[PDB]
RNA sequence: CGCGACCUCAGAUCAGACGUGGCGACCCGCUGAAUUUAAGCAUAUUAGUCAGCGGAGGAAAAGAAACUAACCAGGAUUCCCUCAGUAACGGCGAGUGAACAGGGAAGAGCCCAGCGCCGAAUCCCCGCCCCGCGGCGGGGCGCGGGAAAUGUGGCGUACGGAAG
RNA sequence: GGCGCGCCGGGCCCGGGUCUUCCCGGAGUCGGGUUGCUUGGGAAUGCAGCCCAAAGCGGGUGGUAAACUCCAUCUAAGGCU
């Protein structure tokens, strides 16, 4: 029975909720497991990074997040082949592999051919046996000095190029900001109506001649 | 039942003087026996 | 198929389009099929002359 | 070479020839028992797609299934309750008259394991299916690395738990927007996520 | 009339291996209410919940897209935060009710049927010794039986594959 | 038990870049009409029966029925993890 002024409101407790209640009393020594069996992981994989195979330069979609950059799933099959690393050799040296990814612009394709040389250079690669190395395998001084990495490998931070303070020319100031947004809206919507009547008016001149 | 014409051509068969003659030319061009493959595979390791 | 190749012989190619639709599928599923039947029909309207 | 033409000719049932063959053969399954073994596979093409090979181990049973629908079981026809639920004569079964084959092969032959099934004839009261199964202890199958996925204790009675390709279809799964009521594992566990209270500690 | 091959089908206390039944707290497949809310009550609500039947495991189920998008594009599955008590339903009444983007935990990816090249190159069982094993596996020797061209094994499957 | 490292004993004859010529895939299923259950999915989100039942520049999807159209994006009717 509502008294007086006071917001109307709909609860969903009409089912038998109590029989399905979830609690997190676990919450503290469920963390302290992950962190343990986390701590197991990389003692198993000694000088390989615990940061694992490296994630590509990838955007966020739609008009909201399309200003941003983030880590992805895997490197496309025209970024691996151009650089000089094969798809089944790339798995065997910390470089990500995904069979689906696309190349639609060359502004996010040149950014992922350079990404793989940075890496290929700064890697340290051990010999098959300790007592007999070969050709591409690195020397026994780096390998002395070489050691594990912590946190994402070459992590992608948020970037923007700066600009100076400029004296404005006499045709920037003579450019409308609102009336050029309204004459691009007008001609996008009405172009379907435009073209059929430039056709039907030019149709009648053809008929009355012949 | 009205057996249709494509499955009906299997009753059409080769006669007696041709069927006992056609298995005498194929008698000279048989595959070798399973016991022949123990003196042919073995016959390479005698000469080499 | 035989029955739709008997409205195509006698040129009622609408009723035939409107007959194939109910059987096989949509208006464009009954288009190429009506274009296929016409072309085998047109085949045996050559191989009789020759 | 020959398996390119065997596929394309079974896809011509409304021809003259296949109309005759799917008729003689179907007369000749109303005559034999409602579950019975079959010496070799009838459509050797279509079988070999769904996994079969010819080797001392595999096997086929050929089961028949009564055709039609479901009628709701109550004494005389008296479902006691509200009016929505008076329904008995136009309701249907959620799984299929395929999978009911895969299962009855399954139950009878309890040593063997189900793998897949396929169509072979129909009448007006009967639908007929062939049904691949595997002896999971024949040394042939125990010792081909590829096959041994079936020998393992989890794949017991696949047919009974919606796992075979005829099985899977009722549980309402695929990828995308058309299947939202499964995200989670399976239908049940979509429902569960949506109906807990998630009571943390501080609140 | 006999003799022999196949095909489809009997019988055995024939030689060797498998299934049944139990527990059921969490998982999978079915089938399936009414009390009760609407201040009456038939659609709605309870609720795909109670009871019924069936199958499992140390977790199950899902799983490398006939996927989301409408972007300067994300890229298997599960899980937490958020998106939201929203967009959508609803005697438009009571009432119910998502996803995608964003950020985390975890992170791993692959095999055939089919087109066709390599003298079935492939597998199962048996008699005999050497070793040897309380997960019957290792080598040699069988004019030893059988499966198989109604198709076995090797290269190989959309990220394309092959020969020269 | 578990990693590392010799001595005998068993296998295995194998790898990438340019040029020419071949060659490519799941059917009573996809798809619809209708009937009943289901869903937040509205001229029908998913499932099933009975009827009709394909295509190969072809087939699904693109949240309001359809005709006439260019684009954008996945390869369905077999399998493991």
């Amino acid at each position: 029975a509502p008294s007086r002024n006071g917001m109307i409101l709909k609860p969903h407790f009409h089912k038998d909720w109590q029989r399905r209640v979830a609690t997190w009393f676990n919450q503290p020594a469920r963390k302290i497991r992950r962190r343990k069996a986390r701590q197991a992981r990389a003692r198993r994989i000694a000088p390989r990074p615990a940061a694992g195979p490296i994630r590509p330069i990838v955007r966020c979609p739609t008009v909201r997040y399309h200003t941003k950059v983030r880590a992805g799933r895997g490197f496309s099959l025209e970024e691996l082949r151009v650089a000089g690393i094969h798809k089944k050799v790339a798995r065997t040296i910390g470089i990500s592999v995904d069979p689906r990814r696309r190349n639609k612009s060359t502004e996010s394709l040149q950014a992922n051919v350079q990404r793989l040389k940075e890496y290929r250079s700064k890697l340290v690669l051990f010999p098959r046996k300790p007592s007999a190395p070969k050709k591409g395998d690195s020397s026994a001084e780096e390998l002395k000095l070489a050691t594990q990495l912590t946190g994402p490998v070459m992590p992608i931070r948020n970037v923007f190029k700066k600009e100076k303070a400029r004296v404005i020319t006499e045709e920037e100031k003579n450019f409308k900001a609102f009336a050029s947004l309204r004459m691009a809206r007008a001609n996008a919507r009405l172009f379907g109506i435009r073209a059929k009547r430039a056709k039907e008016a030019a149709e009648q001149d053809v008929e009355k001649k012949k | 039942l009205k057996v249709p014409p494509a499955i009906n051509q299997f009753t059409q068969v080769l006669d007696r003087q041709t069927a006992t003659q056609l298995l005498k030319l194929a008698h000279k061009y048989r595959p070798e026996t399973k016991q022949e493959k123990k003196q042919r595979l073995l016959a390479r390791a005698e000469k080499k | 198929e035989r029955r739709a190749m008997e409205l195509l012989k006698v040129s009622k190619d609408k009723r035939a389009l409107k007959f194939i639709k109910k059987r096989v599928g949509t208006h464009i599923r009954a288009k190429r099929k009506r274009e296929e039947l016409s072309s085998v029909l047109a085949a045996m309207r050559k191989a009789a002359a020759k | 070479g020959a398996y390119k033409y065997i596929q394309e000719l079974w896809r011509k049932k409304q021809s003259d020839v296949m109309r005759f063959l799917l008729r003689v053969r179907c007369w000749q399954y109303r005559q034999l028992s409602a579950l019975h073994r079959a010496p070799r596979p009838t459509r050797p093409d279509k079988a070999r797609r769904l996994g079969y090979k010819a080797k001392q181990g595999y096997v086929i049973y050929r089961i028949r299934v009564r055709r039609g629908g479901r009628k709701r079981p109550v004494p005389k026809g008296a479902t006691y309750g509200k009016p929505v639920h008076h329904g008995v004569n136009q309701l249907k079964f959620a799984r299929s008259l395929q999978s009911v084959a895969e299962e009855r092969a399954g139950r009878h032959c309890g040593a063997l394991r189900v793998l897949n099934s396929y169509w072979v004839g129909e009448d007006s009261t009967y639908k007929f299916f062939e049904v691949i199964l595997i002896d999971p202890f024949h040394k042939a199958i125990r010792r081909n690395p590829d096959t041994q996925w079936i020998t393992k204790p989890v794949h017991k009675h696949r047919e009974m738990r919606g796992l075979t390709s005829a099985g899977r279809k009722s549980r309402g799964l695929g990828k995308g927007h058309k299947f939202h009521h499964t995200i989670g594992g399976s239908r049940r566990a979509a429902w569960r996520r949506r109906n807990t209270l998630q009571l943390h500690r501080y609140r």
